């Protein structure tokens, strides 16, 4: 018969309480586990996978061709081929990726990203292309010179058919910085070969990407 | 060639009698070539029902009622040096094909038939490849084991996939374990006077096959 | 502000992604004298806020804690005895208010008053396989868990209309074989049916390809 | 599915075959002002769901936990004092509402209100022999346990009609000399009498002997 | 006088709970057991 | 049987079984008899040849007046196989 | 009575029976009026290292 | 099932009580602290 | 399908421009088997 008193908080049902409950079936042992391949532990294993960005999300486009950058001929040097934002948790090209769907369940994020391009075109067609990162603050550059003064990679269509640019540290609490994509020289093509190819853009997180404060999503229009 | 091991695990035997043929079932079964064109959509294959009618493996998989095996995949897509395009090959565990309709009522809502869910040895084509015919976008389908068949880098892909199931043994007749999908993300382009269509050849090998419970016909 | 530091790595795991006492069930009761019993076969695919989080994976394994919060039509505290009953998979459901299913000892029951704190029970892993799976490619809600019938304990009858809520919390959850997140809207409960026409894009459109919209 | 693994071996023992809080007794009470007391001589052979499980064995030995859940005609929570009284074997039963049997100190009593949680007591092994037996070949219910009289604590009278349930749970059960399970229906309580005519077969008939019906 | 709080599940009667109760006859010792042949322990002895 | 009455109190079961036959007849009468187990899936065979292709025991009425056939692993979650 | 903690960034409830009152991410406390007063604990929830009530610079 | 009794002072809310409460966000770790100059500990540093 | 159930080689026109299949043991005293 130990003396005791009750304090405020008695008989309350806290939602996020870590409290055990009485079992319904005592002594009942469940089914033993087997070694099922592909066990995941945290959502950071899902953010580190490459995923096609939907950069061609403009109108009058069908379903699949919204994932393709139209790198055509009949164009010219120092020309803007394609540009997009960096924000994963924002309405844009980063909504179709997986890190953009995961980072919306949570309200804060940080870390560096990685954007990898891949050229789908003929083997006999070559040509140089300037990818350029411009950090936050200053907006998308207007000419090629201002783009190559920032962060840039001059990727040719030689043996390197897949370039990869790392985006440093872009975070939540913020413009956001622009990834621009310029025609360096041309798109040269020999005869008996179409002068129109594509580029698939993909994007993922890095080991520094971390998350905090989980809230509800809004990609559901139902209850 | 680069081998992408599915989930980083090798197909192994069952831990502690089920038979192990090891002689005539571990051979390179080769399906018919698929004709990839400009206006194609994609193809999918439900694996443990592709080889249920093909030779000794089909005989020894229909006359039993237990089944556990892996697969060594091989997808050769040989084209000329002037064609251009890209394919995405990927395995998907428990790839359930959805139905296309606008009905919420149970007995009148559409459902895929036997030939649509179980194509057999000839496969089947997609209807809406942007959503994988399952309401799931193709942009993040790279979460599965996958390779890009780029028509300017290589022409082959291999997916050594282990046994992915909740129960260590299962029937190989009424349960298709996992599916293969090939999708032309970048369409085919070529100048006039070239080969109009590209063949796609698939060869599979049932690594580490185990059957249990012989049943006489 | 400017988040220059690194954030926490503990609130991103599965144990923190699922273990939180959400809502799953809402059950009514009239007890005219006019069914008084209220069956509810449990499925975690009811709401579209947990179905999207649970169909992200292929195999799962967890225990559950259920909390029953019962109010009146407007909400009073009439101290009446209430019986909750867990019908395990395979056991027959109750058919009437005073049927013999409400007396069998094998179906566990919880007796609680309305003035008391809400009821709380724990259900373990109850599957014949090694783990649950919400995608069964081959040939009632998927992955039987069991019923949570409820009635008012009385002899003749009562003259109140109860209204209860069932909050479920997952615990000791393990996942296997991740898969992409479903973007298309839902049409059924036990089927991933989408709409052939009216396909919603995974990203809202902008003006052109050469801007920062 | 396909159960290829082995199942649990702990939920097949006797300790798990019997230890579960089922139902044994239902007692009424009117208290007009018209008996107010309610005697109930306990026997575990009341229902036909525990009698079939207990007549499977010849000798048994156990302790019991009894839980008393009392409601009103419709079911209210009028905070009235109630007295439960355990009459051990050999002690005289109470005859009236205010008889002297309700004051003797030797008969243990439990005082509980209706607003309180249900009452719970524990009764040990109370047999003069070494174990109970439900088959006595040789020359009141078999194997005396004792009465569980109940009344309302008041001076003049009350004007409500109680209705209580007595749930019994066995614990520390031991069994001896197994015997086959009775298939014929029941006719009496303390006698294994069957029907001479109308003998029910132990298996429902089929068409022929050369089929798979 | 230790501080304490009550959580959900208070004053509930769970059927399959493994909880002890107060004895009715304290100090009363039951009848000692003898060696009765044929003691069974599990139902798996009856299936064989 | 008794295992059929016990296994109904529970909802899941597994394991192997054993079926034993016993011939009640004269001592001077003999004759061979084919007992046959056919696993799940395939149904009862129609002719003796299909039965002897499955599991079988050729038990004669010689000194062996009680044969015993073990039924392997037949479980709950399921036709069921025919003896 | 239901108390509900809306963390920073989460949308506020708009009606009595809106869907914001059912989301699992917003923790809720269920208490009766006859019960002792409710008591919860809120930790440090700022993105910076500490609060400050004088922000010289540019709800 | 330990026996217990309640004493006077039960279910009271004392203002100056040193009693802990259940956390709202379990497992949530706050922002790590940095070395901000000018930390005060008591008001006697302000009187001097 | 019946052909790939027997003996088979899936030879592509990649780097392998010359495949070689060994025919086992076919003898005189005999149909004969088809390639």
């Amino acid at each position: 018969g130990i003396p005791a008193e009750l304090r405020p908080g008695t008989n309350q049902f806290l939602t996020t309480d870590d409290d055990t409950a009485a079992p319904i079936l005592p002594g009942f042992t469940p089914t033993p586990t087997i070694h099922i391949p592909g066990e995941v532990h945290s959502l950071l294993e899902l953010c580190r996978v490459e995923t096609i960005l939907e950069v061609n999300n403009t109108t009058e486009a069908t379903g699949l061709t919204r994932l393709l950058i139209p790198v055509s001929s009949q164009n010219k040097a120092d020309e803007l081929c394609a540009a997009f934002m960096v924000d994963p948790g924002r309405i844009g090209p980063w909504q179709s990726t997986l890190v953009g769907q995961i980072c919306r369940y949570y309200t804060q994020w940080s870390g560096s990203l990685k954007v990898t391009f891949m050229f789908t075109g003929s083997f006999m067609a070559t040509g140089k292309m300037l990818v350029a990162y411009s950090p936050p603050g200053s907006a998308q550059p207007a000419n090629r010179e201002t783009a190559m003064l920032g962060t840039h990679v001059i990727w040719d269509f030689g043996l390197q058919s897949s370039v990869s640019l790392v985006i440093p540290w872009i975070s939540n609490t913020h413009t956001a910085g622009v990834v621009t994509l310029w025609y360096q020289t041309n798109y040269v093509v020999p005869p008996e070969t179409p002068g129109e190819a594509y580029i698939i853009a993909m994007g993922a997180a890095q080991d520094n990407f971390t998350l905090k404060i989980c809230k509800d999503t809004d990609e559901v229009t139902q209850q | 060639a680069n081998i992408v091991l599915a989930y980083g695990e090798w197909p192994e035997y069952c831990p502690d009698k089920p038979t192990r043929p090891d002689v005539s079932v571990n051979r390179f079964y080769t399906l018919d070539s698929k004709m990839w064109q400009e206006n194609s959509t994609g193809w999918y294959w439900k694996f443990p029902d592709v080889l249920n009618k093909t030779g000794v493996f089909g005989q020894n998989a229909q006359f039993h009622y237990l089944y556990r095996s892996g697969f060594c995949l091989h997808v050769q897509c040989n084209a000329s040096k002037f064609h251009q395009g890209a394919l995405l090959v990927a395995v998907i565990p428990e790839f359930v094909i959805a139905g296309r309709g606008s009905n919420t009522k149970p007995n009148e809502a559409p459902h895929p038939g036997f030939t649509t869910t179980f194509p057999g040895t000839t496969g089947a084509t997609f209807h809406d490849p942007y959503v994988l015919d399952s309401g799931v976008p193709l942009s993040q389908a790279l979460i599965y084991p996958h390779q890009w068949i780029n028509l300017r880098t290589n022409n082959c892909a291999t997916v050594i996939v282990p046994y992915i199931n909740a129960v260590p043994f299962d029937s190989a007749i009424n349960h298709s374990n996992f599916g293969l999908i090939v999708i032309p993300v970048s369409p085919l382009k070529y100048s006039s006077g070239a080969t109009t269509a590209i063949p796609i050849t698939i060869t599979i090998a049932p690594l580490n096959s185990e059957f249990g419970g012989l049943r006489q016909a | 502000r400017c988040v220059v530091n690194r954030n926490g790595v503990l609130e991103t795991t599965i144990n923190h992604f699922f273990s939180r006492s959400g809502l799953v069930g809402v059950v009514n009761l009239t007890d005219g004298g006019t069914t008084g019993y209220a069956t509810w076969d449990i499925d975690i695919m009811g709401f579209v806020q947990l179905r999207r989080k649970c169909e992200m994976f292929t195999y799962m394994r967890f225990n559950a804690e259920f909390t029953f919060v019962t109010t009146t039509k407007n909400g009073e505290a009439r101290p009446y005895m209430l019986q909750y009953m867990y019908v395990p998979p395979g056991a027959p459901k109750p058919t009437g208010r005073d049927a013999f299913q409400w007396q069998t000892a094998t179906n566990p029951s919880v007796f609680v008053k309305l003035t008391d704190p809400p009821a709380q029970v724990s259900v373990p892993f109850m599957s014949p396989a090694s783990a649950y799976q919400w995608f069964y490619d081959g040939y009632c809600p998927n992955n039987m868990m069991g019923t949570f019938a409820v009635r008012v304990v009385s002899r003749e009858a009562s003259q109140l209309k109860l209204q209860t809520r069932v909050y479920m919390k997952l615990k000791h959850v393990r996942a296997w074989v991740p898969r992409p997140i479903r973007s298309q809207p839902y049409l059924l409960k036990n089927f991933p049916n989408y709409d052939s026409s009216k396909i919603t894009n995974s990203a809202r459109d902008r003006s052109s390809i050469k801007q920062a919209n």
